[PDB]
């Protein structure tokens, strides 16, 4: 586990706070993963995954989008 | 057959359903989606109004339009 | 769904496979020879200036025909 | 201001979006002064109704 | 007829050359220039090797040149001249005639090409560019190329001491 | 008769070259493009040369690194005078 | 190569053809006074873009153009393998690929491939 | 040499161009599909029957709205930039490797890198051009770009050729009978890949035509025509790169089927890192094509050598 | 006003077809250039290109007919930063004083033919802004308008409703029959 | 994997270079006779061109 | 933006606009909310930590957003004081201030 530059206190979350790791194990995945593209293919991976996905699209005008009975639209007298 | 041959059963169905494959094609031409559902209402003014809750929500109840227009 | 993008598709590999195959019938019609000669080589160009010089058709071959009983 | 691609002096210009607001809302009830919160900020609208 | 129209055409280029101010009009002119020279440099060897690597240096060098266009100098005046147009066209009609109503074996080069050297050489039925780039890394003159390698180096070194690129970027009034 | 007929074009070319390198031009960066003629020009006639003889083309690369080092000492140069004064004008340059 | 000269020829015809098909099939309004300005973002330019550009890479440039005519020399030894000797073919090879990387890790060292700033 | 053939190769260079004209339409169509697939969204479905003749109402609209006539520009050199664009853009496409005789490219490499640098040079012609800040950022964009990746682009291609022993495309085939080169190539399979699309000016390379960070780059001041040859001179670029990465990286034949899914593959491929990765800078993308392409080609150049060495005293 | 046609009236009545010039028109030339008007209105009225503005609000609706639950890709209409490269201009907000001549300038830039969106009450008729000092009393003022989307938000089915009505118009747009009768 | 491709390759080459030497000898020698029939018929044609 | 229009979708159940709701008001709100967005809302949250850990998983790691984020733009902390900032651009220069817990 990497280490903590600045101990956070109860109740608050610190970003960009982990120091990076300066053993050989730690060292030699983050060289890997940069000359090999590592975190490029997980991205591309899961672009690939989500263009299996069903499209949230609706055929309008035959298919209209979710309304609500207090929805303001044309005044109207009646 | 576990990737998706019954899909293209159901294609079949849907183009049985149509009416014939010209037929299926001026649906699929005039409706940019080809899809299959029960037929719930006739407005007065001759629209068709079709609900299947197979699909996403959105797309659950559609409308096909006069034959006229 | 993600099968619509197959339409649009087959038609950029089918029409760029058309300029190959097109000429594997278009040397047949007229050369007689599905693959003209190729010159990249002096040896290739010269033995082509042989067959050019021979008949007025490189790729018309003359066979044992061409020679005399003797 | 651009020596190459980069900048020397940013001076940004405002008031393109400027609609009179505050002196609209010196002029109409705090029910009609409600909606201009909406107005105010663009894609946070309940939190600028909490506000007011 | 092809290399008498390559005569014309770089004739008239050159013309045009000669009368240009504006340092885009010179770099046009030199582009169509070196295609011509390119072109024209092909015809004389048995390989098409060299003319490619003349486009490759000379389209490596102007590239820099438009930089330094649009650095010094972007602000200048074209002049169209009708005499200019005129007197090209005149010159290169003119060449063409002459070019059409010329003998063209007594014009041709008398340089061979891979076609022009006879059956007999065996050294013609060999890859294209063995022999001509072999001595470019053979015994007697590899040491010139060594010599341009550390030719090159002080050349950079040169560039790196005569442009200081901590004294800031370079335009016009810095 | 000969020398007219073979070769004589481009010593005309390299001359109209030269006159293009020292005529009255404004700038600096002309004159390099003129530098780039030459080195065309030049090109021509020692590729004439070097193919008048059979497998002596490969110095043909050489005449070019040459000329682009050449080249790059002209553009440094020009880069040299934007240390000392603000333009390339070549009427700004002291004439002593 | 006559026969690559005629088809580029034909094919800036083409492409002439079907620019020249472009503008006259197009919509012929007339020309107002303000649609033909530089857009400059919908408001007043301020300057010309002919004013002088500031170069930030004037060494990088010089560097690739070096490194270019570099490339022109290294582009023969394919073919001159299989027709040397394979001793001065290697010393002349290893030999020019170490001096290009002492060359570009030393100008690496000092930082001068990094623009001016 | 005889008649025929110069007829022949008339109709197929003809035809290639007329298929590469289609297929670079199809392109725009795949790419507005799957690009739109690589989000939720769906492509275009309702111009046409499903979206098919979606290009033919793009290419309808650009050839009949009005010419820009711009005011601050040399209109003599602003109209002659995309024809040019175009004309190389096709021109390049004489370099394929057919398996009849179509060209007898025996220097096929140094045509590719010829082409190659005069397509940049159309572009940043129509860049100075147009007499618009943008379209000069742009332009100088494109040629900071192109400096970048120039270098790195030739001495990776020796390394392929080194593979090969000959300038000749067609030697790809006969040396990758038993296997692509997919095998030993991957770190050039992503090298070739990132020069590519700095090659096409394309994400994460787009600073030629930024549609954040300019408007519309160099393409600001060109409208109905010029924006048109343009765009199908970029489109044929991605569909020339995309079958150099068939020819040199999988199989160079030309009679199977399988060779133009492999390109139509490759295509989407490069429509799907545009749809992922964020747009780099061009500081970032000449700190990268100097200090870490250009090394590493230069190290894996010395690996070729000394492996070419090693096969050649075996053999 | 007229109503929708009852069913059996609806069968009464054949199909309109797509052509709205109709059919025929007793003439060869008027027939051929009524199918070229076709051609040509299909071509303009498929993948008009909007322009990047966003003035205000209204155009975080404009990205929802970019969000993919309505997708305005699919009818071709896809957003191009230049104005030169666009047919339409969304102008979706309040135009205010300062933006007068910005509007101009960028509505004059972009080239014939020209189709303008008036998305938004402030884009109407200046709206919650109308009585103010800075804010232009509606974009009809300083440009032509061909439609007016007139929700305050609209909805992006509202949205596309306009664009799609904007097509029609396109499709009803005649050209060369004009020619021929001018 | 490339080692026998190229193993492959390099006896292909090696067919077509034998086959290229066992033609090669017909074709000089039709080459020097035609040669010297033209050489006889150029200076057959110079000398009565030059008379 | 497609959790984004559910969010405006809930946004027209509870008070009838898709983005102007007019919906909080001087002394609470305006009207209840409907029967049934409890579970709307809670499949929605549900969904959403998948959702963002796709997009995470997209742009967080990348070396490409992380050289066109990172070390650009740096403001210090008694430059953030002195200049007035406020919320996140107090947040991220290292300064714990956030308004829903100091002065809830
Ligand atoms: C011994 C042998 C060698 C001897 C050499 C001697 C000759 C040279 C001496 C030069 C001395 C000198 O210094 O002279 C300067 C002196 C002054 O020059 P200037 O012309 O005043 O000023 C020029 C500007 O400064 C120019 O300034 P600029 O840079 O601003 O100008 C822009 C420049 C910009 O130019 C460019 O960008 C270059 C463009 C080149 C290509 C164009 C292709 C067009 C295709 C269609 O434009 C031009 O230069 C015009 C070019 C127009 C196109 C030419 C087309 C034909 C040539 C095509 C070449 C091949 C390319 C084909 C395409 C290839 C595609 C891949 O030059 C002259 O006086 C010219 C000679 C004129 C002689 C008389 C001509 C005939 C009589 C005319 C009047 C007739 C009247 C008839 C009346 C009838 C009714 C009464
Ligand atoms: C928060 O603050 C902010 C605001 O405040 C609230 C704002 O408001 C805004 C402003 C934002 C908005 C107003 C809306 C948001 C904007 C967007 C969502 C835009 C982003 C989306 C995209 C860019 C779309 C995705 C990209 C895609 C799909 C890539 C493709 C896009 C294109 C345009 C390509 C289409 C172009 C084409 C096809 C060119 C046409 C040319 C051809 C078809 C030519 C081809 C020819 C042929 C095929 C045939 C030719 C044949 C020939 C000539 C020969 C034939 C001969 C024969 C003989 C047959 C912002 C940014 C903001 O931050
Ligand atoms: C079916 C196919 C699916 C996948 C398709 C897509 C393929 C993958 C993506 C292709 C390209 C995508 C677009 C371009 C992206 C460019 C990203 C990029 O370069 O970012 C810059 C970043 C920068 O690195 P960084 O992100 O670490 O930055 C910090 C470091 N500084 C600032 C110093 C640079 O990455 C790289 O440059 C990584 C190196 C790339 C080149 C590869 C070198 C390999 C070296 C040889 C390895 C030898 C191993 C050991 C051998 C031992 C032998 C004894
Ligand atoms: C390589 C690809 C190049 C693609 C673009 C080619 C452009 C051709 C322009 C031909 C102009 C001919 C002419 O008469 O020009 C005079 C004209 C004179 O301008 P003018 O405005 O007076 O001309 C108008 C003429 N009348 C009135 C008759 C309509 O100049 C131009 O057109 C400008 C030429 C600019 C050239 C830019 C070259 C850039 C080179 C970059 C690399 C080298 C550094
Ligand atoms: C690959 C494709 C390249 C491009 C081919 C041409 C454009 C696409 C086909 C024409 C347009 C779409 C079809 C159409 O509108 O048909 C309606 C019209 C008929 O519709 P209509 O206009 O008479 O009536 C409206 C429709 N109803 C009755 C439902 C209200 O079709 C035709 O006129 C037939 C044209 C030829 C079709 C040939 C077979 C095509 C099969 C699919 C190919 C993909
Ligand atoms: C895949 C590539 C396809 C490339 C071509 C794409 C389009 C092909 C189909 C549409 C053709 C449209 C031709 C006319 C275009 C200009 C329309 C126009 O405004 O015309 C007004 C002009 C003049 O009419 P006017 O009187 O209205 O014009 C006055 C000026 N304005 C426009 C400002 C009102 O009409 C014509 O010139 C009539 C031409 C008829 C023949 C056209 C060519 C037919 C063959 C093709
Ligand atoms: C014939 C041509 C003309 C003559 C030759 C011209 C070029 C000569 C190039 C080599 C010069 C060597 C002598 C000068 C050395 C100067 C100091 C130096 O460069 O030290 C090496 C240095 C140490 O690494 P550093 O980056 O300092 O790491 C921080 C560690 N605290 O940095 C490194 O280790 C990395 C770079 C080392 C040098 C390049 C690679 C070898
Ligand atoms: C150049 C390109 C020529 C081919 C494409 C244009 C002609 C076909 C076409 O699309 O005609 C228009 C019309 C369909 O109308 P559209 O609005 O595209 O349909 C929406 C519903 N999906 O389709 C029709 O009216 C069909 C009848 C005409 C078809 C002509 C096809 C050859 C031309
Ligand atoms: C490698 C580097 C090479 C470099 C050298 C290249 C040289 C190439 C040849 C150059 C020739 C130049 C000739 C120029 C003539 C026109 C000059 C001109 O400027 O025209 C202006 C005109 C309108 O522009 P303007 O109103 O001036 O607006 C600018 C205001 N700032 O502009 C226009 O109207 C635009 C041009 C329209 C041209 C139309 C021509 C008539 C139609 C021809 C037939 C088309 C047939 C198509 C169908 C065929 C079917 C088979
Ligand atoms: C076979 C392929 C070519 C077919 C061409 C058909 C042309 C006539 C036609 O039917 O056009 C269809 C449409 C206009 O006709 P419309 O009234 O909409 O429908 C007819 C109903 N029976 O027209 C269209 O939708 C577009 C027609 C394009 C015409 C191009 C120019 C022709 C001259
Ligand atoms: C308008 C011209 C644009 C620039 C074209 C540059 C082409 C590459 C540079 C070059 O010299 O290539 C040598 C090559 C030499 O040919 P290759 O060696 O490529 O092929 C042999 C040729 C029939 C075996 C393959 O020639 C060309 O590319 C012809 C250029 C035609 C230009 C026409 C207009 C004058
Ligand atoms: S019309 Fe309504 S939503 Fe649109 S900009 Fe004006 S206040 Fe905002």
């Amino acid at each position: 586990e990497p280490k903590d530059i600045v101990e956070v206190p109860k109740g608050y979350v610190y970003v960009n706070n982990k120091e990076l790791s300066m053993e050989f194990a730690d060292i030699t995945d983050r060289a890997a993963s940069t000359m090999f593209f590592g975190e490029l293919l997980r991205g591309f991976a899961v672009t690939l995954a989500h263009i299996f996905k069903e499209p949230a699209t609706i055929n309008y005008p035959f298919e209209k989008g979710p309304l609500s009975p207090r929805f303001r639209g044309e005044h109207a007298l009646r | 057959k576990f990737l998706g041959i019954n899909r293209l059963t159901k294609l079949f169905q849907m183009v049985r359903e149509a009416g014939g494959l010209k037929q299926a094609y001026l649906k699929l031409y005039r409706n940019d989606d080809l899809k299959i559902g029960t037929l719930v209402g006739i407005d007065k003014y001759g629209n068709k109004y079709f609900e299947n809750p197979y699909y996403f929500y959105g797309r659950n109840r559609w409308i096909e339009f006069a034959p006229h227009v | 769904m993600w099968f619509e993008i197959l339409p649009g598709a087959v038609i950029i590999t089918t029409l760029l496979s058309v300029p190959i195959y097109a000429m594997y019938g278009l040397d047949k019609l007229m050369i007689g020879n599905a693959f003209r000669r190729n010159m990249d080589e002096r040896f290739s160009r010269v033995m082509y200036q042989r067959d050019f010089r021979l008949t007025d058709n490189p790729y018309k071959m003359n066979g044992l025909e061409q020679i005399p009983d003797e | 201001e651009l020596d190459g691609e980069t900048v020397m002096r940013a001076d940004p210009h405002i008031g393109l979006l400027h609609r009179g607001t505050e002196k609209l809302i010196e002029y109409k009830t705090y029910t009609q002064a409600l909606p201009y919160f909406d107005r105010l900020d663009y894609v946070s609208m309940m939190c600028n109704e909490q506000c007011y | 007829m092809i290399q008498l129209m390559l005569y014309s055409l770089i004739i008239t280029t050159s013309i045009i050359f000669l009368n240009m101010i504006h340092p885009l009009a010179l770099g046009l002119t030199l582009l169509i220039q070196t295609i011509f020279v390119c072109l024209l440099t092909g015809l004389m060897t048995k390989s098409f090797w060299y003319s490619y690597i003349l486009f490759l240096i000379f389209l490596g060098g102007m590239l820099v040149l438009f930089i330094y266009v649009t650095s010094l100098a972007s602000n200048e005046m074209f002049n169209l001249s009708m005499k200019l147009t005129l007197f090209s066209s005149l010159i290169l009609i003119f060449m063409l005639i002459l070019s059409f109503i010329m003998d063209k074996t007594s014009s041709s080069l008398f340089l061979m090409n891979n076609d022009m050297q006879s059956i007999i050489n065996m050294n013609s039925y060999f890859m294209e560019n063995s022999l001509s780039l072999n001595k470019l890394y053979n015994f007697p003159t590899n040491f010139i190329t060594i010599l341009l390698m550390n030719y090159l180096l002080i050349t950079l070194i040169v560039i790196v001491k005569i442009t200081k690129l901590f004294k800031g970027p370079i335009r016009m009034m810095s | 008769m000969i020398m007219i007929l073979y070769w004589s074009l481009p010593m005309i070319l390299f001359i109209l070259g030269l006159f293009c390198f020292v005529s009255n031009r404004k700038h600096l960066l002309s004159m390099l493009l003129s530098l780039e003629f030459i080195v065309l020009m030049l090109f021509f006639m020692l590729f004439i040369y070097l193919n008048m003889l059979n497998y002596e083309s490969y110095f043909s690369m050489m005449f070019l690194t040459f000329s682009v080092c050449e080249g790059a000492l002209g553009l440094s140069i020009l880069v040299s005078m934007i240390r000392t004064h603000g333009n390339d004008y070549f009427q700004s340059f002291s004439i002593m | 190569m006559f026969s690559i000269i005629f088809i580029a020829l034909l094919i800036l015809l083409i492409t002439t053809i079907v620019m020249f098909l472009a503008s006259i099939l197009s919509k012929k309004a007339l020309i107002d006074r303000e649609k033909s300005s530089p857009f400059e973002c919908g408001f007043d330019p301020k300057s010309s873009s002919r004013l002088p550009f500031s170069l930030r890479f004037f060494l990088i440039t010089i560097i690739f153009l070096i490194f270019d005519v570099e490339i022109a020399l290294i582009l023969p030894m394919i073919i001159i393998m299989k027709y040397s000797n394979i001793m001065i073919w290697t010393i002349t090879s290893i030999i020019f690929i170490l001096i290009l990387l002492i060359g570009l890790y030393h100008e690496w060292n000092q930082g001068m491939l990094n623009w001016s700033n | 040499m005889f008649y025929m053939e110069f007829i022949l190769s008339l109709i197929g260079s003809l035809l290639l161009i007329i298929c590469v004209l289609v297929s670079v339409a199809f392109l725009t169509l795949l790419e507005r599909k799957v690009l739109g697939y690589i989000q939720i969204r769906k492509g275009p479905n309702k111009v046409g029957l499903m979206g098919i003749p979606q290009p033919f109402c793009d290419a309808i609209k650009l050839f009949t709205k009005e010419q820009t006539y711009p005011l601050l520009s040399n209109y003599l050199s602003y109209y002659i930039s995309p024809i040019f664009s175009l004309f190389l853009s096709l021109f390049v496409w004489m370099c394929m490797p057919f398996f009849v005789k179509l060209y007898s490219f025996n220097l096929g490499g140094l045509f590719f890198l010829c082409c190659t640098s005069l397509g940049v040079y159309t572009v940043m012609v129509a860049g100075w051009s147009s007499n618009s800040n943008y379209a000069l950022l742009g332009g100088l964009r494109a040629v900071a770009q192109t400096i970048s990746y120039e270098v790195s682009l030739a001495l990776i291609l020796l390394s392929f050729i080194f593979l090969i022993g000959s300038y000749n495309m067609i030697y790809f085939f006969f040396y990758q009978v038993y296997m692509w080169f997919l095998i030993i190539l991957f770190p050039m399979a992503l090298v070739w890949v990132s020069i590519s699309l700095a090659e096409t000016n394309r994400t994460p390379f787009d600073f030629a035509e930024g549609e954040s960070e300019l408007v519309s780059g160099f393409n600001v001041e060109y409208s109905s025509g010029g924006f048109a040859l343009i765009f199908m001179a970029e489109y044929a670029s991605i569909l020339f790169m995309s079958m150099l990465f068939c020819v040199i990286f999988l199989g160079c034949d030309v009679f199977n089927l399988l060779f133009y899914m492999k390109l139509t593959f490759i295509s989407f491929v490069f429509i799907w890192v545009r749809g992922t990765l964020p747009r780099f800078r061009y500081d970032k993308l000449m700190y990268l094509a100097w200090k870490c392409f250009l090394s590493f080609s230069l190290n894996y150049l010395l690996f070729f050598i000394g492996f070419k060495i090693l096969l050649f005293s075996l053999l | 006003q007229q109503t929708l046609p009852v069913a059996e009236v609806a069968q009464n009545l054949p199909k309109k077809g797509y052509s709205p010039f109709g059919t025929k028109q007793s003439s060869v030339a008027e027939w051929s250039l009524a199918r070229l008007d076709d051609l040509l209105n299909w071509g303009r009225k498929g993948s008009i290109w909007p322009l990047t503005f966003g003035l205000a609000c209204c155009a975080v609706e404009m990205m929802h007919i970019a969000a993919p639950r309505y997708d305005m890709d699919r009818y071709g209409v896809v957003f191009r930063a230049s104005p030169r490269q666009a047919d339409v201009i969304i102008v979706a907000g309040t135009l205010t004083n300062k933006m007068a001549p910005a509007l101009r300038k960028v509505y004059d830039q972009m080239p014939e033919p020209r189709w303008v969106i008036s998305m938004g009450s402030c884009a109407n008729g200046g709206g919650y802004y109308h009585y103010s000092y800075s804010v232009v009393r509606g974009c009809d003022r300083i440009i032509p308008v061909d439609i007016y989307v007139p929700g305050c938000p609209p909805t992006a089915e509202a949205l596309m409703y306009g664009v799609l009505q904007l097509q029609k118009k396109v499709k009803r747009m005649k050209t060369l029959q004009m020619w021929y009768r001018k | 994997i490339y080692y026998l491709t190229a193993k492959k390759v390099k006896r292909d080459e090696i067919e077509m270079r034998s086959a290229q030497n066992v033609i090669f000898p017909i074709l000089v020698a039709e080459r020097d006779r035609e040669f010297l029939r033209q050489l006889r018929r150029n200076r057959d044609e110079e000398a009565e061109l030059m008379k | 933006f497609e959790e984004r229009e559910k969010m405006m979708e809930f946004y027209e159940r509870v008070s009838g606009a898709r983005m102007h709701a007019a919906y909080i008001r001087p002394g609470g709100v305006s009207l209840d909310m409907p029967l049934g967005l409890m579970d709307d809302i809670y499949e929605f949250a549900s969904k959403f930590a998948e959702r963002l850990d796709e997009v995470e998983d997209v742009l967080t790691t990348n070396r490409i957003w992380v050289q066109r984020t990172e070390d650009i733009g740096i403001v210090t902390a008694e430059e953030a004081l002195n200049y007035g900032f406020s919320g996140v651009m107090l947040r991220g220069s290292g300064i714990k201030w956030d308004l829903r817990k100091q002065q809830p």
